[PDB]
């Protein structure tokens, strides 16, 4: 089963449709386009009767050949109807945004976060007690880490996941959702840690307020600085070997570049292309046990993306020694497979 | 939500002759409308669709047109087989009927 | 084979019950396309309840009809179904069970029976 | 649009039966809030029931009250309810509807109710009885004069009192009623210049709320 | 479970003093540097009014006398001046875990001149005798302090028998009681 022949294209959510005559990704034109089509395209990369709104938006991206719209044809599929072309009618393109995400009300060594801020933050337990965190990008999934749900935790009756809570101390039992499903990335190697991440299911979807939202997945083509700013936030140790914290703190922290963070002084090659370093070389600043699978999200068009996931780390308060998380834009397409594949 | 608003409510048609119903739309609906034909028992039969199109099998008499927010729909040379209440539908959006119109012979 | 929608028989229940019409799909791959149920009634001409989707149960609503139905389908059993809840005096319709001719071409050129639903 | 919580009025209900004790919130985004529910016996001290979400309806409740109160919400019209099972004359009390911080990051509640008083007995309602006070010819030392209303044998609590409509409330010393003999007595008194008694009408108003009594 | 311990039960202050209520708990209740430790206010016939919230924070709304202090297990709360408006019922309540609960309260009360009674005797109006019933009602008023007791002579001779005496509570605009006895 191969299903995923279209996408969107970076913050503007440029929808493409690939082409294997010329084996190249082509967005979509405005001129004559069903809004309907959108819900259909929406609905065909894993969104359940999620759909915010379709735009007509001047090519944000650089491609010069278009796939316009044939509207003599009928009853086929998005790829059929639609015939390559150089130029469109309307100078815009289409812009599909699946789902309502990204927006919120706006660790060692990082400041008390206030209600609002970070509303995708979730913590799981597995006892009545915290392991570690996800990220709510959709009504029913979370995503978070492999090495949180490896055996014997990788049952989903032990998880039940608290969402919209800052305070430890009021997460208490009939506050969280149950867990249906845990599915883990079939390539995750615990030796050496390479794709670790993790999704959930609850058997009871998310209402989302202003205290609970979801984070925007990161699209192809997200143009990021070498040292973009980005966040993180959880319930982890504020001190190295700390107890757990009872609220949510949050950091500013900065991506290292791969190339640097690989260096003989740094954790010497051992990042693989699914993972991307983060943090600080001088230090101060980490994301610590018990903060696992977190969010680090960036803000670009005014709107949070899922930069990455917390995997590893080799110490909290020290120098050289940035946070390393996974890298979800790799995982998106896995992402999209498994949330699709929900039922069969 | 497209509404859209089809008008006349009803008309008094002359056997053999020509109609018009119009049928306006409250976005701009890239010509995606649709005409169905409505018997009193035998369910809604697809007429029209997209403003230039009749569902194969069916009379060439009948043609729509239209553009914007603004469409028609005409039949010329009535039949008593043709006697039935048509609306426009669009699927720009959602989905939206139109009020209809009782085609009624004089 | 001619695309085959068959509706559930008329049927009748009291004001603040609820009916649960069916409409079982025959002559094409039922989750390939998807279900639209669409409402008929006398004077207020025709409307659109909502669709539902077999691959996934994606659903969509009217803002009129939220709450008061609930689009169900059981992909094995090949038939979809419709829950009303609450009827009242004005949700006597003959409902229509509506396919729609593809993900890509909304349209509905094949319609169910007509299940004539009347509140005592 | 200042914050309001409205709570229902004062019930007067039969031992083991239950009341509904309902609190409509206004003035803010509903579901962004915790709203607590807090109880209050006579003159002794407050006790927490328990909170409810409303974004999503998790309801904590306080040992104690487990099998006792169930909380439920109306996010729709913008309401909290609380649900008292098996009341005896112990459950008599005031219950507040409260509204805990932004995110119930505190726990702590900035808003409140007005309260609910509770009544849980099989007596039956009785209207009050107002007999007018007026002074005596033979002490009228001075400008002084003292007035007042008497009201006895009502049931049951609350009784609203006034005097001349609200227009005079300075010297107004309305004084807590009291169970005599199975019914409540409640009293009241007024002190203005001897010279505006005669020239000025002065008179109590009281409503009862159980059963509707002006007089 | 955390209970929090409030003393003293009651403290007299004049106008014009310090007042200190303190709060303790059985576990401490700071932790991530917040001490969640809250004080209430609530006068006759009112419901509660925050004025401090984590131990250390003014709600908006009250006045800058009211001062909180404390970390850990230990609470206080300041009153200085102590007005005759601040005659109340306090009560510290810790959020730290759940169940939340509240303190005992600390019922305030003002000190001030001593008074006597205004003392007025009320015979039975006309509409009392239509029933049968008899109750003479006699008013003391603006009267410090609220430990009186009065005795009743009806036609010069003692009696007892059936007495009921009602109390009000500090009044806010002069700091005296009232009382009533029939």
């Amino acid at each position: 089963d191969e299903n995923r022949c279209v996408r969107l294209y970076g913050p503007n959510f440029i929808l493409q449709v690939y082409s294997s005559q010329r084996k190249s990704w082509h967005p979509v034109c405005q001129d004559d386009w069903n809004e309907n089509y959108g819900r259909a395209a929406c609905r065909d990369m894993g969104y359940k009767n999620n759909f915010y709104s379709s735009q007509g938006i001047v090519d944000d991206s650089g491609s010069t050949s278009f796939m316009k719209l044939n509207t003599s044809a009928g009853n086929v599929d998005i790829y059929k109807k639609l015939y390559h072309s150089d130029a469109c009618s309307s100078k815009a393109v289409v812009s599909l945004r699946c789902i309502a995400c990204g927006v919120n009300l706006n660790i060692v060594g990082g400041e008390s976060a206030l209600p609002g801020a970070w509303p995708w933050q979730v913590s799981l337990h597995v006892q009545n007690v915290h392991v570690c965190g996800g990220s709510i990008i959709t009504p029913e999934w979370i995503v978070t880490a492999a090495h949180c749900v490896e055996k014997p935790l990788n049952n989903p009756w032990h998880w039940t996941a608290f969402a919209g809570i800052l305070r430890q101390s009021f997460m208490f039992y009939g506050a969280g959702y149950q867990v249906e499903k845990v599915i883990s990335h079939p390539n995750y190697d615990s030796k050496t840690k390479n794709n670790d991440i993790a999704l959930m299911k609850l058997q009871k979807p998310l209402t989302f307020n202003d205290l609970v939202k979801p984070v925007c997945l990161p699209n192809p083509g997200m143009m990021l600085q070498p040292e973009q700013l980005c966040w993180i936030s959880g319930w982890g140790a504020t001190e190295e070997k700390g107890k757990t914290s009872e609220v949510l703190n949050a950091a500013k922290v900065l991506l290292i570049e791969t190339q640097r963070c690989n260096s003989r002084y740094v954790y010497d090659n051992l990042i693989t292309p699914a993972m991307i370093c983060a943090g600080f070389l001088q230090g101060n600043v980490d994301s610590c046990q018990g903060d696992s699978g977190g969010p680090l999200v960036t803000s670009k068009n005014n709107i949070w993306w899922l930069i990455g996931d917390t995997s590893w780390g080799s110490g909290c308060a020290k120098a050289y020694r940035p946070g390393v998380y996974g890298n979800v834009m790799v995982f998106t397409d896995w992402i999209y497979r498994q949330m699709r594949a929900d039922g069969e | 939500d497209i509404q859209m608003t089809q008008s006349p409510s009803s008309l008094s048609a002359s056997l053999g002759g020509k109609v018009t119903i119009t049928c306006k739309a409250s976005q701009d609906i890239n010509k995606y409308i649709a005409w169905y034909q409505h018997k009193p028992g035998k369910g809604p039969r697809l007429l029209i669709h997209y403003t230039s199109t009749l569902q194969p099998g069916i009379p060439s008499r009948f043609s729509g047109s239209g553009s914007g927010r603004d469409y028609s729909f005409s039949i010329y040379n009535l039949e008593p087989e043709d006697i039935a209440t048509y609306y426009c539908l669009q699927y720009y959006n959602l989905w939206t009927f139109g009020g209809g119109t009782k085609l009624e012979i004089k | 084979d001619q695309v085959q929608l068959q509706q559930s028989g008329a049927e009748l229940a009291r004001p603040g019950a609820s009916v649960k019409l069916s409409c079982k799909a025959s002559g094409y791959t039922f989750t390939s396309c998807g279900i639209s149920w669409v409402k008929q009634r006398t004077g207020q001409g025709l409307e659109w309840i909502g669709e539902i989707y077999p691959r996934g149960g994606n659903t969509y609503y009217n803002e009129k009809f939220k709450g008061k139905a609930t689009l169900t389908a059981d992909k094995s059993s090949s038939t979809a179904y419709m829950e009303l809840r609450s009827l009242t005096s004005e949700d006597s319709a003959v409902y229509f069970c509506a396919r729609e001719n593809g993900n890509y071409d909304p349209l509905f050129a094949y319609w169910g029976q007509g299940t004539l639903v009347t509140v005592s | 649009d200042q914050v309001q919580l409205q709570q229902s009025g004062p019930e007067l209900v039969k031992p083991g039966t239950s009341v509904k004790i309902s609190c409509k919130a206004s003035g803010y985004t509903f579901t962004d809030y915790y709203i607590n529910w807090v109880k209050q016996r006579p003159g002794q001290g407050l006790e927490w029931i328990g909170w409810i979400f409303p974004g999503s309806g998790s309801s904590y409740y306080n040992a104690i009250f487990k099998g006792k109160a169930t909380l439920t919400v109306d996010t729709s019209s913008n309401t909290a309810h609380m649900s008292l099972s098996s009341l005896t004359s112990d459950d008599s009390a005031v219950y507040f509807c409260a509204r805990g911080d932004f995110g119930n990051f505190g726990g702590f509640f900035t808003y409140w109710g007005q309260g609910t008083l509770v009544t849980v007995s099989a007596a039956k309602t009785t209207a009050p009885s107002v007999y007018p006070l007026a002074p005596v010819c033979g002490g009228t030392t001075g400008s002084s004069v003292t007035l007042g209303c008497l009201v006895k044998g009502y049931f049951p609590e609350p009784v609203t009192l006034t005097w001349n409509s609200g227009s005079l409330s300075s010297g107004v010393h309305t004084f807590p009623a009291l169970l005599q003999s199975g019914l409540y007595t409640l009293s009241s008194s007024v002190t203005v210049t001897s010279n505006t008694w005669p020239s000025q009408t002065i008179t109590c108003n009281v409503a009862h709320p159980a059963s509707s009594t002006k007089v």
